RNA sequence: AUUAUUGCUCUUCAACGAGGAAUUCCUAGUAAGCGCAAGUCAUCAGCUUGCGUUGAUUACGUCCCUGCCCUGUAC
RNA sequence: GUUCUGGGCGCACGCGCGCUACACU
RNA sequence: AAGGGCACCACCAGGAGUGGAGCCUGCGGCUUAAUUUGAAACUCACCAGGUCCACACAAUAAGAUUGACAGAUUGAGAGCUUUCUUGAUUUGUGG
């Protein structure tokens, strides 16, 4: 018997970044608006190749945002973040 | 040069404003106000807070320090202008009057500075907000810098502000003259 | 009343726009001697439809050619002008004579330092 | 002077094309008074409308300067690859293939302009009674082309496989052994 | 040509009294003063390079400061 | 991918290269 | 694995200056739909909003399809109304 056997629901959204500069790259169809850009803007980046980084501000109306990572990405990377939610054990019956 | 990033540790677990910058400078940087100074001698930050705290332990019109360490330095935050473009205030004569009776003070605490000037004052109505390369009473000089000092602020009312117990007219004498905690902080002359 | 350099506003209206280019500053007569661009024919087709078919007011008609001159012959219209992003709706007073559509539709915002 | 209407061939793919030129087409002498229309002048996509609107001696226009500035426009180009709109034109020529074989085809037999122009000719299908045609030609390694002419799956073409019996070469080979 | 390329005419007349702490370039037809030509370019420089005109004061030294280059014991 | 119309390349403030002056040489 | 040499991107003796005022301009930061990384179109790479575009099986056609007068529709338009013209490539499911 422990509860603090803590037990967390992750999530990985990912988008994928399509123009690239010396100092930064930009990322479509991770969000689709202005309003979630700004929400989720703390939460570090990653990328698959293991690179990580972080949001910069948003980009246009349409959700784009750009990005700055620990060093050359392309188009064959995909970038993604993680998120995590609680989860709780449900009660039991008998049975016979 | 990560000591760049890195020595905020201290600070950053002891101290809660994210701060804002304010401006960049050639031997220190300023951004609830926070002065960081510039790899190793500048831990000059404990001279420059032991320095300040002693005066705003006096009753001098200084801003009050409250925390020092790892190069970083926390002060009170300015609320007023900087005097060299003040114009129109309404009691020029009381002003005049009183910057004079703030040299007195430092004398009689030993010390003279070396710069005071429109430059490092800030709007008693007033505040002086550093002390560059201070000097005691006994040097050498200290006379030659102290009559530079009573000129300065003279040609400053004159010029702008038509002006030209207390000093001036209304009080029996004009201005202060030189020969009318140095040791602790001994700066330069013992 | 309203007047134009002069001219009362009820002989304006039946002023013709080659009689109006005569009033005009140096800007307005070298464009419409530098001789004007079809475009404004298809604008000025539809606007006049517009009026006709009225009610009352016209409703807006909407365009991009904010390089376009206020002349009398379409006081009283209600104009959608584009902004780069948005059609704002303006009715053409009289006062608005020689301006510039673009003039009254702003292609930015204000800045505050906040 | 044609030059009168000349002088528009520098915009003439933003829209409406002239009928000054459009027209051109209609006259017999234009085979030689389409010279006087400056058209090495032209945009490319008043040649891309040009090859549409040029629909055997419009073999003569295609291989007189079609093809021409077909290696101009590849070879004079930063990138050393022809532009969309003479590509879309090239692919939108070939309307009819002895045309395309007598204009386009034997007087272009660099490597990097024989690999471009062959992804475009495998791009639609041609007749079989043309392709037989084109294989004695190609039986004559800037020939290696035909081992893309070959891919599209006679007895003279088996006798063609006897008279010709890099990777590319040995792979063309191959795949002439796939029957 | 509006949120305004440039030119011309009239009207409006702001700060600024030789500028704190700091800091840049330079030994002769050189510094500094003054102007022209080219460049880009439909138009548009207070920019860049080159050219000419007028033409000084102060050294002809050092390792003090800063930085560079040679040849084991309190660190 | 191709192409067309309109907009953009604003200023609480910090740092730097410049232009014009404070007059009677 | 302490001495010596040298340099007005070092000093000394000086000159002309910067830093103080107004304006032009580069960067950072701020703002915004975007303010992209000798800019009014294009350039242009940014923003809002419009058109237009392998093969194997099963279906389908001597009319698969192609093209052209006059006129049309939107915030941005051209052989869709009209009706001639040409002759072997179209619609689904698995690179």
């Amino acid at each position: 018997a422990d509860h603090s056997r803590i037990l967390a629901k992750r999530a990985i959204l990912t988008g994928h970044p399509f123009r690239f500069h010396k100092t930064v790259v930009t990322v479509r169809y991770m969000f689709f608006r202005p309003e979630d850009v700004e929400w989720f803007k703390s939460i570090p980046l990653f990328t698959k190749s293991g690179r990580s980084g972080f949001i910069k501000e948003s980009l246009g109306t349409h959700g784009y945002f750009k990005a700055t990572f620990d060093g050359k990405l392309s188009a064959q990377d995909v970038v993604a973040m993680s998120l995590y939610k609680r989860m709780w054990p449900m009660p039991s019956l008998p049975w016979n | 040069n990560g000591i760049d990033y890195l020595a905020l540790k201290t600070m950053l677990n002891r101290d809660y404003s994210v701060g804002n910058t304010i401006g960049v400078g050639k031997e220190s940087d300023i951004y609830r106000v926070m002065k960081i100074h510039r790899m190793h001698l500048s831990r000059a930050a404990n001279k420059e807070y032991q320095f300040m705290s002693m005066l705003y332990s006096k009753g001098f019109k200084v801003p009050e320090p409250f925390d020092n360490s790892r190069h970083i330095v926390v002060m009170e935050l300015i609320e007023g202008y900087p005097m060299r473009r003040l114009r129109k205030h309404k009691n020029i004569p009381k002003l005049y009057s009183d910057l004079m009776c703030f040299i007195v003070d430092l004398a009689n605490s030993g010390l003279i500075h070396c710069d005071f000037n429109e430059f490092n004052i800030m709007i008693c109505g007033f505040v002086v907000i550093d002390f560059p390369q201070c000097i005691s009473i006994q040097h050498q000089d200290a006379d030659y810098y102290f009559q530079r000092d009573v000129d300065c602020i003279r040609r400053f009312f004159k010029k702008k502000l038509k002006y030209e117990e207390g000093f001036g007219d209304g009080y029996k004498y004009a201005y202060p003259d030189f020969k009318r905690l140095d040791e602790l902080v001994q700066a330069s002359g013992f | 009343t309203h007047s134009y350099r002069g001219v009362d506003l009820e002989k304006l209206l039946e002023m013709s726009t080659e009689d109006f280019v005569k009033l005009a500053p140096a800007r307005v007569r070298r464009r419409f001697a530098r001789g004007m661009t079809s475009k404004p024919a298809g604008f000025m087709k539809k606007l006049r439809a517009a009026k006709l078919a009225a009610p009352e007011k016209p409703a807006p008609v909407r365009t991009h050619m904010r390089n376009m001159i206020i002349v009398p012959e379409m006081i009283g219209s209600v104009v959608g002008i584009y902004n780069g992003k948005a059609f704002n709706q303006v009715e053409i007073r009289p006062e608005m004579l020689g301006h510039y559509l673009g003039e009254f539709s702003i292609t930015y915002t204000p800045v505050r330092h906040g | 002077a044609y030059t009168t209407v000349g002088s528009i061939l520098k915009t003439w793919t933003h829209g409406k094309l002239p009928k000054l030129f459009k027209v051109i087409p209609s006259l017999r002498n234009w085979q030689d008074v389409i010279y006087v229309t400056n058209p090495e002048e032209w945009s490319p996509h008043v040649v891309y409308e040009a090859t549409k609107l040029f629909v055997k001696e419009s073999q003569k226009f295609i291989n007189l300067i079609l093809l021409e500035r077909f290696r101009d426009n590849i070879e004079t180009s930063e990138d050393h690859s022809l532009n969309y709109h003479i590509y879309r034109a090239v692919k939108k020529s070939l309307y009819k293939p002895s045309a395309f074989f007598k204009g386009f085809l034997f007087p272009l037999v660099n490597v990097r302009e024989a690999t471009i122009a062959g992804s475009v000719l495998a791009k639609v299908s041609v007749p079989a009674l043309h392709s037989s045609a084109a294989l004695s030609y190609l039986l004559r390694p800037t020939t290696v082309f035909i081992k893309i002419l070959l891919d599209k799956k006679p007895y003279q073409t088996v006798d063609d496989c006897v008279y010709y019996f890099p990777v590319i070469w040995h792979k063309a080979f191959l795949t002439f052994a796939q029957r």
